[PDB]
């Protein structure tokens, strides 16, 4: 496979051994077994017709050569003389018929497990689907080729039935929209760690973006159009959501997508006008930055989506009625508001104990969001929003205490006071509207 | 003590484990939590009394305690004195009173367990030779200890006054200002004041978590407040839960970077930590491994006792350091890599147990559940005792006073329960074991799991007689048979881990579905008339065919199997096999035989259970019930029993040669 | 502020210097100021003998400080200042590793100082390169220990030496006008006790002609530890395949000298080198060395280097103490591989026939051939394996390729002389001679007419053959 | 592997339909066939006063690797320890053959329970007690069965 011979037809060999390579891969028995899709994908882009396919062939042959050279030094050099060893092997010589068919069979057997491991390390979660997808913009192919030509950036090791693990537990044909998800995620984790440890928490963002601009990946990504980088931005944002956070829903996926985008926008506005790091606002590492600044206010938000899925439906109109995610993050506050509205809506259902459960499961996230130091810095409008959100949260928290005490007690011990307490709770609810601050005199 | 050789000693963790296995006292491990069914205070009291018992025994004869206690071989005196020192330190830390008064209380307990002459301890072994009698004796000890401890607070002031009245320490000026006498006798003193009274300037006890355990267990908190008791029972181990996310990230990174088997050359952990190209990652991983090793050291005491995954004791015997071996941190499931896996498993198990008990007590229903694939910093219980637990518990210690004058300490359990519940313990979901990082070690080359996967996915059926005739006549050459075997094995591996259509015969499958180009047209003609719904059957037939061809010429037919199975049959056994072959379905018999032989008779370590003294009928009927459903009675009731399994490939040779004589000499 | 030497003081020093550079021709005056601080240390002063107004007492500390200063300035430094700066980073009086490990917590963080040391090494790539070699001890005290893996399995020579950032290929292959490394080697020889990577990183940079000297003046070092011969072999088999075909007398004698000292250093000490089941790695290393050295000779006159390689393998097998059947399988495999490698090499480099006449005065086309055959079979190998049933068979097959008459005529053409007192190749020659005589006499053509064959022993053999 | 558990399923079906009249109340969990629980009911004295719970674990290499039988109920035998482990030669690795079905194992172990073998004991002291004074063994075994034996069906 050494570049500049015609001693073998390598493309023919790989098309012959792709089937055997993919046949040995094992998914976890339900994780979208796509073996036929994989072999078709490989064999419709392992040709010499398109320029992208020719460059892919060259890069794949380079990968095969380097892996074979790395694995050959382990041999005792009696296996380096493959022709002589196979010829002295009477069994396989008389098994495969003619001597040249025997030699080609031995090459097939030698190459097929290395190619199987390569396919295992390539199609981690459906990364071949991006090259298979038509009309994909230039960025997908360009970063795929840049990653594929960098042995040091992506180390591919070889091991027999090999297992392929699902990083995201992806749904039916999810095919994460960035070429290699886990690879960039781990590389950016390492880069952020290096930035966070080299410097203190005073110029961390500048050093992080600068050290991302220093890597060849950054200088290569910088040449793409702004629209292409934006497309990369939401694709990376959604696949980061999928990898870091598991979600049994697609609408909530876009909801935390918008939440993390608004968090990124707010972090961009944290600095007044540095006009040096602001020259690259639409970059990949910013997303990581947002996470590592707002992890709490994201994960807590995820809790609100997981404990009470019904609130999502209410939120499905709230974004329409208030136009959230404009400058900063208030989506967890919106989920809290819609949840509180629904809580006061259904109120005493046939099972008021279920109402107690569905108010107390969600007490702690609303306690945590309404805390000082939770928002380090933001606009004055968000100050007013958080003031009123603590006001309403404390109001409904007092309501929840009243319910979980008196409504539980009357229904558990003496069911003869319900019609009176159900009206007195309404009276105290209606009398506390104007003064949502119980520290003063008149509410007490 | 000589009669106590390997006897069931009490107050020891149970996973039997007889003896005196206990770690070194100078350890940063758990607080020696109580056993399955004993109160911790009674447990500690019994443990210290027993400790004094073997201390007296060892001072009587050291060799008996040397042979009783497993780990040490040097001396029992220092080890036992360190245990007694730690026991008295734990006693003075748990009981809320002066240390002299704790020694007074333990003396009171020792004297009070002496006038209990009423004998009701019957039906128990005096040699502690059974677990049942050990538990029975522990039950009597618990009953008597409760009876004595329930009547101690009414004797402490009286005994203090009587002891202070001893007319030999009373001359000592120290005991006047110490042991309950006013210090007004000192002439160098300020005048009497309403603030400088003796009782105002008196010592008072300190509130501690162990004293909380004592107060909640002495007030019968099982029926009133069980959540606090469960929380403080395992508070020591849950103090390490905050480090779960970063160590899970360590397992994730190790799995991601080293998804390899038998390819790691690193020998020392220090080499790994010091062979990274990034300094930020280097020192991060340094801090992370330091935390991992500290948590491992603090928690290598209950894993072998209550952990779900059994582990040998060769891992929890040596302390981990920065220069320790490498395989400890690899999250494996076989040996020496099970350390971190078992640790995180126990952490998840304790979290799940606590959330389950809390839900079963108050919630009664919850749908909030999450895998380990999105574990965050706040998702697990993360608190510091010196900054979080101490203030929240000390804020609820009410003081009550009376008209006559007294200061009483009372705890409102509801207040503290609502405080601790509404802060950390509530909002914790049920973690699942689905997404635990783990390296894969074993392989599925054995080819049976493939067959059962085929039978699960597809409704397999038998091969047509015309199709088998055409493929047999078409594949008469040996090279063609080998090519067909390779291709059909590739398709078998493809079908084991993927789906397909029971129709869609192998030709169109091969040509375009996996787009396998043409090698020879003869094998394609053979595959023209075989369906996927017979694929496994096809494989076995073709496999047998290949070896049968190797029998037809003068070439060695296995070249891989052990020599212990390559020997010729006896004359009488040859006659028996011939009389069997006289009337039988030879094709199916030889097919099943070759399906058996080529799979497991692979040479070394093929005699793990395959001892060469069995019979063909026994092993054939042992196999046949796994996946296949071929003809039965012909081998159940006709096949000879004395076949000497050792020479069983000889039976296949005889059957294949007779089938050759059938096919060729007949036609 | 840098005193005392601690991480907090170093961080405060860096912050203060950054603020000083941000707030404040300037750097020219700064360098002229720092030169007066440099000078007393260059005059040999250290400790109490240093000037009372010197703000820095230790020398590695001020070296690190000036490295920090020059890194945050991106300027150039005079050549005379290179010797002064490089004298300040050598850990003199620091022979034990305990003090290095005690100074490590002051220099915990790992790779930024790696970067500064790398750019210092690349900036001292200039044609002074005198006191440079003292930085590798610090570049390896905060690095991984010696990896015990085989050659060419782990990674190339850059990480085996532990540099990974300096290309020494141009220095080892150039005109050696700077012999300073040898004198520095004999000046600071006792440094290598501080750590273990220095032996590898120093064998990497020593030129070929001085490698023999660098080898035999480490006799005390190899007596202290009989395991660094592994690393010497690692270096030799690392640098050997990279070097191309040898067509010269200088490299001829250089490789002869280094191999001769290698045999000396292997032989003298003991069998104790091969303890702790280390024979396997030694056999693999000697096989790789033989393979590499055999593939770089295509001149039929450098046979002596493969001869010494074969002798090295011979003595390595000879000093193996008897123990399982794994060792016997290993030794059979390694002997078979050695014979296969020699056979393939002699197949490759000798592309011509033998004793083509072309002048009526028949002479060998590869005249220096018989000595090669004698020299590469006289070594001792176990007789249970081949090396006698294979290479002698090669002689037989080569000599059965020539016509009987012409080969007979050459057999005593004043070339095949020096009967080696039952030499195996001589016995093969006599066997092919008697077979050729049998073939010639079997035909009806006269065989002996014009033999100027005054050597009488082969006349006797020829006569006995023709009668019999 | 489930390949084995299919044969254990067939064995359980055939044993349940055939009936043994001495090994009753067999139970198993369908999610893991490799662990059977059963109740030995002996017929001969001095073991006719109680029944004994046993658990048989089948290694994943079954039929080929012999199953391991442990006693969950304390029983006074010279052949079974306090840990419940029982040595059956028909199950020993050096004497195992695949055709030995679980009903033959159950019959053999029940016969051994009803008639102990002293020459190969796992409790030496009980073997000496049986050999030197039969009456003492009779009373000791009867009392042990009375005090610790399970309630008969």
């Amino acid at each position: 496979f050494k570049p500049e011979s015609q001693f073998l037809d390598t493309t023919r060999l790989v098309q012959s051994c792709v089937q055997g390579a993919v046949g040995m891969l094992r998914d976890q028995n339900e994780s979208c077994a796509r073996n036929m899709r994989r072999v078709t994908i490989l064999l419709d882009l392992l040709n010499e017709d398109n320029t992208r396919n020719a460059s892919f062939l060259r890069e794949s042959k380079m990968r095969l050569h380097v892996l074979l050279n790395k694995q050959e030094e382990n041999q005792v050099r009696s296996l380096k003389e493959w022709v002589t060893r196979e010829a002295a092997n009477q069994d396989a010589l008389q098994e495969a018929g003619t001597f040249r068919h025997t030699l080609w069979k031995r090459v097939q057997d030698v190459v097929t497990p290395i190619l199987a491991s390569m396919i295992a390390h390539i199609d981690r979660d459906g990364n071949l689907e991006l090259l298979a997808q038509p009309d994909s913009p230039a960025w997908v192919q360009d970063l795929w080729m840049f990653i594929y030509s960098d042995i040091k950036f992506l180390n591919i090791s070889l091991v027999s039935f090999i297992l392929v693990q699902s990083h995201m537990n992806l749904l039916k044909d999810a095919y994460n929209a960035v070429p290699f998800s886990w690879r960039i995620r781990d590389y950016l984790e390492e880069l952020w760690v290096q930035a966070q440890y080299i410097t203190d928490t005073e110029g961390l963002s500048k050093k992080f973006v600068e050290i991302f601009q220093k890597t060849p990946l950054g200088v290569f990504l910088a040449q793409f159009p702004v629209a292409q980088q934006q497309k990369l931005l939401q694709s990376y944002l959604k696949d980061f959501l999928l990898l870091t956070m598991k979600v049994s829903s697609r609408e909530e996926l876009m909801f935390l997508q918008m939440a993390l985008w608004s968090c990124l926008r707010e972090l961009q506005e944290a600095s007044g006008t540095p006009d040096e790091t602001y020259k690259f606002p639409l970059s990949l590492p910013w997303v990581h930055l947002a996470f590592q600044h707002f992890r709490t206010r994201l994960q807590n938000f995820s809790r609100i989506l997981t404990i009470h899925p019904q609130v999502l439906s209410s939120l499905s109109q709230a974004a329409e009625k208030h136009s959230l995610a404009g400058c900063e993050m208030t989506l967890d506050a919106f989920a809290a508001m819609a949840c509180a509205e629904m809580l006061k809506g259904d109120l005493l259902k046939p099972s008021p104990k279920a109402w107690l459960q569905l108010v107390k499961n969600l007490s702690t996230p609303l306690e945590l969001v309404c805390s000082e130091g939770y928002l380090c810095d933001s606009g004055s409008m968000t100050r007013s929003v958080i003031q009123e959100v603590r006001a309403l949260w404390n109001r409904i928290f007092s309501i929840a205490l009243f319910v979980e005490h008196v409504l539980l007690g009357t229904e558990s011990h003496i069911p003869e006071l319900s019609p009176l307490v159900t009206t007195y709770v309404s009276l105290l609810d209606k009398c506390l509207e104007e003064d949502s601050n119980l520290k003063t005199c008149r509410p007490f | 003590p000589v009669n106590m050789a390997n006897a069931f000693l009490p107050t020891m963790p149970e996973d039997t484990q007889t003896g005196h296995v206990l770690g070194s006292p100078q350890s940063s491990g758990v607080a020696e939590v109580s056993d399955r069914g004993q109160s911790p205070v009674v447990f500690i009291l019994t443990r210290l009394l027993t400790h004094l018992a073997m201390l007296v025994g060892a001072t009587h004869n050291p060799q008996a305690l040397t042979v009783i206690i497993k780990p040490w071989v040097q001396d029992p005196q220092g080890f036992l004195q360190q245990h007694i020192q730690r026991d008295l330190e734990q006693l003075t830390k748990m009981l809320g009173r002066s240390a002299d008064e704790t020694i007074h209380v333990v003396h009171l307990i020792l004297s009070s367990l002496l006038r209990v002459q009423s004998h009701g301890v019957l039906n128990f072994n005096a040699e502690l030779s059974t677990k049942g009698c050990r538990n029975n004796w522990e039950k009597h000890f618990e009953t008597l200890l409760l009876r004595e401890l329930k009547h101690l607070d009414k004797n402490l002031p009286a005994i203090n006054a009587l002891i202070s009245q001893d007319e030999r320490i009373s001359s000592n000026p120290v005991t006047k200002i110490i042991y309950g006498d006013p210090a007004t006798f000192l002439p160098h003193l300020p005048q009497k004041s309403i603030i400088h009274c003796s009782k105002i300037w008196s010592c008072r006890r300190k509130i501690t978590v162990e004293y909380l355990q004592h107060i909640v267990e002495q007030k019968n908190g099982k029926e009133t407040v069980p959540v606090l008791w469960h929380f403080l029972q395992k508070e020591a181990e849950l103090r390490l839960v905050k480090f779960l996310p970063e160590i899970l990230a360590l397992q994730r990174d190790l799995v991601k970077q080293f998804q390899n088997v038998s390819r790691v050359e690193y020998s020392s952990i220090r080499g790994f930590i010091h062979s990274h190209s990034s300094d930020g990652l280097r020192k991060l991983l340094h801090d992370r491994i330091t935390i991992f090793l500290s948590t491992w050291n603090a928690l290598r005491r209950s894993l072998e006792t209550n952990g779900e995954i059994k582990l040998p004791k060769d891992y929890c015997c040596s302390d981990l350091d920065l220069d320790a071996e490498f395989e400890v941190i690899l999250p494996r499931r076989q040996g020496l890599g099970l350390c971190g896996t078992a640790l995180v498993s126990y952490l998840i198990s304790l979290h799940n147990n606590m959330v389950y008990t809390v839900q079963k007590f108050s919630n009664e229903d919850n749908s909030y559940s999450v895998d380990i694939s999105e574990v965050a910093d706040l998702h697990v219980i993360s608190y510091e005792v010196e900054r979080d637990l101490n203030p929240l518990i000390l804020s609820n210690c009410q003081y009550q006073v009376q008209q006559g004058g007294e200061t009483s300490q009372e705890f409102d359990l509801e207040k503290i329960q609502r405080q601790i519940s509404s802060r950390f313990l509530q909002g914790k979901p049920r973690l699942t074991l689905k997404g635990i990082p783990t390296l894969v070690y074993r392989r599925d080359w054995n080819y049976e799991h493939l067959f059962m996967d085929i039978k699960n996915k597809m409704a397999q059926s038998s091969l047509p007689n015309l199709a088998i005739s055409t493929i047999s006549g078409q594949l008469q050459s040996y090279s063609d048979a080998c090519e067909a075997l390779s291709i059909i094995e590739i398709t078998l591996g493809f079908l084991s881990t993927a789906g397909g259509d029971p129709g869609m015969d192998l030709n169109v499958y091969i040509e375009e579905v996996l787009r396998m180009c043409d090698q020879t047209a003869q094998v394609l003609k053979a595959f023209s008339r075989c369906q996927l719904r017979h694929i496994i059957a096809l494989w076995q037939f073709l496999s047998a065919h290949k070896s049968e061809q190797r029998l037809r010429l003068n070439k060695e037919l296995f070249r891989e199997i052990d020599v212990q199975y390559k020997e010729e049959l006896s004359t009488q056994h040859q006659r028996l096999l011939g009389t069997f072959l006289n009337e039988a379905g030879l094709d199916a018999f030889l097919l099943e035989l070759h399906e058996m032989i080529v799979l497991k008779l692979k040479g070394p370590r093929a005699a793990n259970s395959f001892n060469p003294n069995w019979s063909l009928k026994d092993t054939l009927v042992s196999y046949m019930e796994t996946k296949d459903s071929d003809i039965l009675s012909e081998v159940e009731s006709q096949f000879p029993e004395e076949i000497l399994m050792s020479s069983c490939i000889s039976v296949w040779k005889i059957a294949a040669t007779r089938k050759w004589d059938r096919q060729s000499r007949g036609g | 502020v840098l005193q005392p030497w601690s991480d907090i003081n170093l961080q405060s020093f860096m912050t203060q210097f950054l603020q000083f550079y941000s707030v404040v021709e300037v750097w020219t005056n700064l360098w002229e100021h720092v030169k007066k601080q440099m000078a007393p240390f260059l005059e040999g002063k250290s400790g109490e003998s240093l000037p009372a107004d010197c703000p820095v007492r230790s020398k590695l500390t001020l070296g690190l400080s000036i490295l920090f200063m020059v890194e945050a300035a991106e300027f150039t430094v005079p050549k005379k200042d290179l010797d002064s700066l490089c004298y300040l980073l050598i850990p003199s009086a620091g022979s034990p590793e305990a003090l290095h490990s005690d100074l490590s917590p002051v220099l915990r963080i790992r790779q930024r100082w790696r970067i500064y040391l790398t750019n210092l090494c690349l900036r001292c790539i200039d044609e002074r390169c005198d006191r440079w070699l003292g930085i590798l001890p610090l570049l390896h005290t905060c690095m991984q220990k010696s990896p015990p893996k085989k050659n060419s399995k782990s990674q190339p020579e850059d990480t085996w030496a532990g540099l990974e950032g300096i290309s020494f290929s141009e220095f080892r292959d150039k005109a050696p006008t700077r012999s300073q490394p040898l004198q520095f080697m004999q000046s600071k020889m006792a440094l290598l006790r501080v750590d273990e990577y220095l032996f590898r990183s120093w064998l990497s940079v020593v030129p070929l002609e001085s490698l023999s000297s660098y080898l035999e003046n480490s006799i005390d070092y190899l007596s202290d530890v009989p395991v660094r011969v592994l690393d010497c072999l690692q270096g030799i088999s690392y640098r050997l395949p990279g070097l191309r075909k040898i067509s010269n007398q200088n490299m001829k004698k250089d490789v002869e000298n280094v191999f001769k000292m290698l045999m000396h250093l292997v032989d003298i000490y003991q069998h104790r080198i091969f303890g702790e089941n280390l024979l396997q790695i030694y056999l693999t290393e000697c096989l790789t060395l033989h393979e590499t050295v055999c593939n770089i000779t295509a001149n039929h006159q450098f046979f002596e280097i493969p001869a010494l390689s074969a002798e090295l393998i011979c003595k390595l097998l000879e000093l193996s103490p008897p123990g399982e059947k794994s060792y016997e399988d290993l030794v059979t495999s390694t002997l078979q591989e050695a014979l296969a490698t020699t056979r393939n090499w002699l197949r490759s480099l000798f592309k011509s026939r033998m004793l083509s006449i072309s002048s009526a005065y028949v002479r060998l086309t590869y005249s220096e051939e018989m000595a090669v055959w004698r020299r590469l079979v006289e070594i001792g190998f176990p007789e249970k394996h081949g090396w006698k049933g294979s290479l002698l068979g090669d002689m037989e097959g080569r000599l059965k390729q020539e016509p009987p008459r012409l080969q007979i005529s050459f057999f005593c053409s004043s070339q095949c002389r020096d009967g080696g007192l039952h030499d195996s190749v001589s016995r093969s020659f006599e066997k092919c001679v008697i077979e050729a005589v049998s073939s010639a006499c079997q035909s009806q053509t006269s065989v002996l007419e014009g033999l100027s064959c005054q050597d009488l022993q082969k006349f006797g053999t020829l006569l006995s053959a023709v009668i019999t | 592997s489930m390949a084995a558990s299919r044969r254990l399923m067939k064995e359980l079906e055939e044993i349940r339909k055939s009936g043994m009249k001495n090994f009753r109340n067999i139970q198993v969990d369908e999610a893991n066939l490799l662990t059977w629980q059963g109740l030995i009911v002996p017929d001969n004295p001095p073991y006719d006063k109680g029944a004994f719970r046993i658990e048989i674990n089948f290694p994943a290499e079954y039929p080929f690797k012999p199953p391991k039988i442990t006693f969950k109920t304390k029983i006074y035998h010279p052949n079974i320890d306090e840990k419940g482990q029982v040595c059956l030669p028909v199950i020993s690795a050096e004497n195992w053959k695949p055709a030995t079905k679980t009903d033959q194992v159950i019959q053999s172990l029940i016969a051994l329970v009803n008639d102990p073998q002293p020459e190969h004991p796992l409790r030496a002291d009980l073997a000496e007690e049986y050999s030197k004074d039969r009456k003492k063994f009779s009373k000791n075994a009867e009392e042990f069965t009375k005090k610790y034996g399970e309630k008969r069906p």
